[PDB]
């Protein structure tokens, strides 16, 4: 009752499994989730046998279409005999989880026709549920009696068979097991890891048959290990000619360092840390370093080292979007929902500002925008969220992120921070330009880890002594030498959290106490006169 | 005419027990190592240098040149028959193809005459063969490749203009039936094929079985495929024509080597395509070798005149002779003609961007001078600002007959790859296109917020802009917000701005009349005894000058700083419409950089630097 053409046993370790039971016992959460919860779709991890033996791993990726069913049938069959009183109606499919990251994701060769591969990117657009017919059966003429034959997988329900006897929709939908399946068109965008900007980035069509659709949230980071497939595209629907080009698509199947940190605290107590970090961090930035306060603290003539300053953010943190007006209308930034008239299917378009959560967006030339736009940002600035109200969708999209820029009636208070570039009219300052940049113009890994790993656990707390300090500050000094009365000052506590985020210090010392005080004087001058 | 068996035996002996004089005239099994590597599946593509054959088998080379496809297939079969004798062990089953191949060989051995009962030769290859064009045949220009050379291995030069994404193409299609149990193979050569329906396998037709067949992609052979269009080098196209494009198809390991806009050398077989009065067909090129130029990266002594003769008085005086003067304006063109191809090996990527701006098109017919800029300068391509609409850079939907699904194309800017970019009629460009220019100004930061297009364009050429004035000559009486009509901030980004007013300068006005009178008098357009000379002589002398690569001294920059100081007083007091800033310092160092190339001394050079300052002062404040 088995064919030897593929030479696949049950796990290839049935004889090794008996001694595995008596030797390995002599990570509990993996075993216990199965027995107690009874959760389907077993979610086994990376193939760790590849560390032990490569041959066992190499045989589960060459023909994975013939391997996944083997794992599914074997695991279920054992439970059926051991546990006859379990739920056999809900099939369980063993799924690889965080499989091998295919080398040179950029260079996906066509040679690996049918193998698991791991793409890494983002989700651009998602399609509405597209039902499909699965396990189709035919209709006989002899008393309309159907015998179960197609139980074994491997048949293909080719189209154009139901252009006669359309009763199959009403009649054979349920009785011949022809219920519609689920599939979702998904377009990922490969992340070239700050490529030198050579070749264009490849698009991938992720739309496979598996019914796990939307149990993984779109609009996140992509770590979907999938199975490559190729299908012949018809040249014309009218004829049967097929061209010798196939569309790629990917199957949906998915569900020392700390020593360095301690060193930074020891050198932190030195009183020359301010000059050392400012000089070394972002050295490509020219004069007018008061602007750096927004950048340096928060991250860790127009375009006069200004637009370039934005380029640093785009270069430093790839998480974000850079855009500008005067070339895009209000609908050009988001809520661009549109359908394709050639294929007659709707697309629920989104926008970049929507995708801008957990980042900083680069928008400049804000004064040149029209009054029709700037509406969506206004809620974001005043409600920290982005609501999209169109006929299809009425809700709010999370905007738990910060965006800042700079400028050049008193209803301006909508802005978080306002700074004006003043001209000291000092020719000596420009002199440093030629020597600083023109004359001058492994470590990259170190700068990357600072944000992701260290900042993940750090959460400052405000002591009792450090709160009232700003409150008592503005009241007394405001009448000496002659708007502060709003609660705008209190909001400055948000940026105060940056002081503690330096040195990873949850405690407050003499450093960063007078630093917050002078910030009032810098804001006072630009609001004076 | 000649027996193919004899030629196959000849090539087999040539590869196996025949010798060469590559390594000190000693045989070292040059191709033997590569054959061994093929046996172990460690090298995928095999190249046969025709030069090696031509060293000691001229007749074989001539026969190969006179017919390419047939000898290519013969060599492929010979290499296939050479493999089994170099087998040493069992294949470690690198991929699905190896597994299928070894099962197929096992099945063949198990059961061991109709000519249709064997594995096709292309299915069991796992190797690809290609030819490198022998140096004996000089490269041909695309226009000279006509129908008469069909089937002959030719080599042509050009520039890539449209490359599609890598996609898989199917060579052998595998069909399996539920009754026969065997494998049915349909080799596919045309770009379109017809799937099988009823198997013509003899077993089923004799048995009148169902013969239902299902196409599969498991055991099929796949090869890499690409489509590229290539256009002639502008330098050698006659002035009386425009370059033409010829289609090239590249397959296998040779793919992913050509990049858009790059000079490529292509060698392949010129073959026809069917699209299914008389029998009509198109043409393409199945490339076998793509080699880029190295230049794409990043006998007495009296024969030259470098240091003794000044370049200013000879080179400049023979540039743009049709122009009626503007010698000071002419000098800046030389700097533009030089550009920033020659840069120091210090990471100064900004040096090659020289975005010069010209305001006023009706002035002294300066629209004509663009063509001379393209023709004389090497590595320069003729471009037009008004050559297409705004759709030429983005993607749109138009009707097509030959080819093109989801068309992705660039404009004039991308067309000139690190060359000279010519843009005309700036004013007539729509508002959106103006932003497209402005995003180029920000050092290649082309961001598109449209759903289907998210490309990042690489603009590295030198941009020259000509702009018509605002429906008439500028009038002083008009104050700000009215006097200049093109956006001022847009002009600010440009490094150099030039505008010419046709003032009633009776001293200069007489000069124009004198030169137009000497027209129609004789055939010497430059009456000051300057001969046009051959373009060959000028280009050859210029090329060797690039190899010197002089470097300016950094210490001298301290002198320049004073110039910004005096400029500030003038900028504040004038309150004029034109305004400058620290960009001048940015410009000056770049501007001084090119001038010093004439005098390759670079120890003490003051006059060269000072002249660039004087050039700025001449144009501004002409009153």
């Amino acid at each position: 009752l088995v064919i030897w053409g593929t030479d696949v046993n049950v796990a290839a370790c049935k004889e090794n499994f008996q001694r595995f039971l008596q030797r390995f016992i002599d990570y509990m959460q993996r075993l216990g989730e199965i027995n107690v919860i009874g959760e389907p779709f077993l979610n086994v991890n990376c193939e760790h046998i590849k560390s032990f033996d490569k041959n066992l791993y190499r045989q589960l990726i060459s023909y994975p279409q013939e391997v996944i069913p083997t794992f599914d049938m074997a695991v279920n069959e054992i439970f059926f005999d051991r546990y006859p009183d379990s739920i056999l109606e809900h099939q369980i499919q063993v799924r690889p989880f965080n499989a091998l990251k295919t080398k040179n994701m950029r260079n996906l060769n066509p040679e690996d026709i049918d193998q698991l591969i791991t793409i890494s990117g983002m989700v651009i657009r998602t399609s509405q549920l597209i039902p499909e017919m699965q396990e189709a059966f035919f209709q006989c003429q002899v008393c309309a009696h159907t015998t179960r034959v197609e139980m074994d997988r491997g048949r293909i329900a080719e189209p154009s068979v139901c252009g006669r006897c359309h009763t199959t929709h009403s009649m054979a939908l349920i009785h011949n097991r022809s219920l519609f399946s689920d599939k979702q068109m998904i377009k990922l965008q490969e992340s070239p890891e700050d490529m030198p900007a050579g070749q264009t980035p490849h698009t991938v069509i992720l739309f496979a048959h598996n019914d796990l659709v939307d149990k993984v949230q779109p609009g996140d980071r992509v770590n979907v290990t999938g199975i490559y497939r190729a299908v012949p595209i018809r040249v014309n629907p009218r004829v049967s000619n097929v061209k010798s080009v196939y569309k790629t698509h990917i199957d949906v199947i998915h569900y020392f360092s700390e020593k360095r940190v301690e060193l930074l605290k020891e050198l932190s107590r030195k009183p020359d840390i301010y000059e050392r970090l400012a000089s070394a961090l972002a050295p490509s930035i020219y004069e007018h370093e008061d602007i750096k306060k927004g950048i340096l603290l928060q991250l860790f003539d127009p375009g006069t080292s200004k637009s370039q300053l934005l380029q640093y953010v785009y270069n430093l943190v790839p998480r974000g979007q850079y855009t500008s007006g005067k070339g895009s209308s209000a609908v050009g930034l988001t809520a661009y929902v549109m359908k394709d008239p050639e294929t007659r299917q709707l697309v629920l378009q989104t926008g970049a500002l929507v995708l801008s959560d957990n980042g900083i967006c680069c928008i400049d030339e804000f004064d040149k925008m029209n009054e029709s736009t700037r509406s969506v940002l206004h809620e974001v600035m005043e409600q920290q969220t982005l609501s999209i109200a169109k006929a299809g969708i009425i809700c709010q999209l999370n905007a738990r992120t910060s965006v800042l820029a700079a400028a050049n009636h008193t209803l301006l208070s909508r802005f978080d921070l306002i700074f004006l570039l003043l001209d000291p009219q000092d020719e000596a300052y420009d002199r440093r330009l030629a020597h600083h940049l023109v004359a001058l113009y492994l470590d990259m890994a170190v700068l990357k880890d600072y944000i992701a790993y260290a900042h993940s656990t750090i959460m400052p707390r405000l002591s009792e002594e450090a709160s009232q300090a700003l409150i008592e500050a503005y009241v007394d000094m405001r009448k000496i030498g002659s708007s502060a009365y709003p609660r705008q000052l209190e909001s400055l506590i948000r940026l105060a959290e940056a002081h503690a985020k330096v040195r990873l210090s949850n405690k407050v010392e003499a450093i960063d106490v007078e630093e917050a005080k002078r910030l009032h004087r810098e804001a006072l001058k630009q609001s004076a006169t | 005419l000649k027996d193919y068996a004899l030629e196959k035996e000849k090539v087999k002996k040539f590869l196996q027990e025949f010798y060469q004089d590559d390594e000190l005239g000693k045989k070292q099994f040059k191709y033997g190592n590569q054959l061994v590597r093929l046996a172990h599946r460690e090298q995928v593509a095999l190249y046969v240098d025709l030069d090696d054959v031509a060293e000691d088998d001229p007749e074989l080379v001539d026969s190969i040149c006179e017919n390419a496809r047939r000898y290519a297939k013969l060599f492929a079969d010979a290499v296939q028959e050479l493999l089994p004798q170099y087998k040493e062990r069992e294949v470690v089953n690198k991929d699905v193809l190896d597994v299928y191949i070894e099962h197929r060989l096992m099945m063949e051995q198990r059961s061991r005459r109709s000519p249709q009962n064997q594995y096709p030769a292309e299915l069991m290859r796992r190797f690809e063969l290609y030819f490198q064009g022998p140096s004996s045949n000089k490269p041909r220009v695309i226009r000279e490749v006509r129908a008469d050379s069909v089937g002959k291995l030719v080599t042509v030069r050009g520039i890539v203009t449209r490359v599609s994404e890598v996609k898989p193409k199917m060579v052998v299609a595998t069909y399996t039936c539920d009754q026969c149990g065997a494998e049915t193979y349909q080799p596919i050569q045309s770009p379109t094929f017809m799937p099988l329906i009823m198997c013509p396998s003899q077993e089923c037709q004799t048995n009148r079985s169902g013969g239902r067949l299902y196409l599969q992609t498991r055991g099929s052979r796949f090869i890499k495929f690409q489509e590229m269009k290539m256009q002639e080098h502008s330098d050698q196209v006659p002035v009386g024509n425009i370059p033409r494009s010829i289609t090239v198809l590249v397959e296998g390991e040779n793919t992913r080597i050509a990049q858009p806009g790059d000079h490529v050398s292509v060698t392949g077989i010129f073959l026809p395509i069917l699209r299914t009065q008389g029998l009509l067909s198109e043409t393409y090129l199945e490339a076998h070798r793509i080699v880029k130029m190295n230049k794409s990266e990043d006998t007495r002594e009296e024969l030259r005149q470098i240091a003794e003769e000044d370049f200013y008085e000879k080179l400049a005086a023979s540039i743009a002779p049709e122009i009626y003067g503007h010698e000071d304006v002419k000098k800046a063109l030389l700097l533009l003609l030089v550009g920033g191809v020659d840069q120091s090996p210090r990471g100064m990527k900004i040096r090659g961007n020289i975005n010069i701006c010209l305001m006023g098109d009706p002035g002294v017919a300066k629209s004509q001078l663009l063509s001379y800029i393209d023709r004389l300068a090497p590595r320069s391509q003729y471009t037009t600002g008004r050559g297409s609409s705004g759709v030429g850079l983005t993607a749109a939907v138009l009707r097509d007959s030959v080819s093109g699904e989801l068309t992705l194309e660039g404009g004039a800017l991308v067309l000139a790859d690190q060359g000279v970019c010519c843009i005309d009629e700036f004013d007539k460009m729509a508002e959106a296109d103006r932003t497209a220019i402005h995003e180029v100004m920000e050092q290649q930061t082309i961001s598109i917020a449209k759903a289907g297009i998210l490309t990042t364009l690489n603009a590295r050429c030198s941009i020259l802009a000509a702009a018509n004035p605002a429906y008439g000559r500028y009038n002083p009486r008009r104050s700000l917000e009215q006097n200049i009509q093109l956006p001022a901030a847009l002009l600010s980004r440009f490094d150099l701005l030039w505008l010419i007013q046709d003032r009633p300068d009776r001293d200069n006005d007489l000069r124009l009349a004198q030169h137009i009178t000497y027209v129609h008098q004789h055939s010497r357009q430059p009456p000051s005894q300057f001969e046009p000379l051959d373009m060959k002589l000028m280009r050859r002398y210029i090329a060797m000058c690039r190899e010197k690569q002089p470097m300016v001294p950094e210490s001298l920059a301290d002198y320049i700083t004073a110039a910004y100081v005096e400029m500030r007083r003038e900028a504040w007091a004038s309150k004029d419409a034109t305004y400058t800033s620290a960009r001048t310092l940015l410009a000056i160092l770049r501007l001084s950089t090119a001038l010093a190339r004439l005098r390759m001394v670079d120890v003490v050079e003051k006059e060269d630097v000072n002249e660039a300052i004087r050039l700025m002062e001449m144009s501004k404040d002409s009153l």
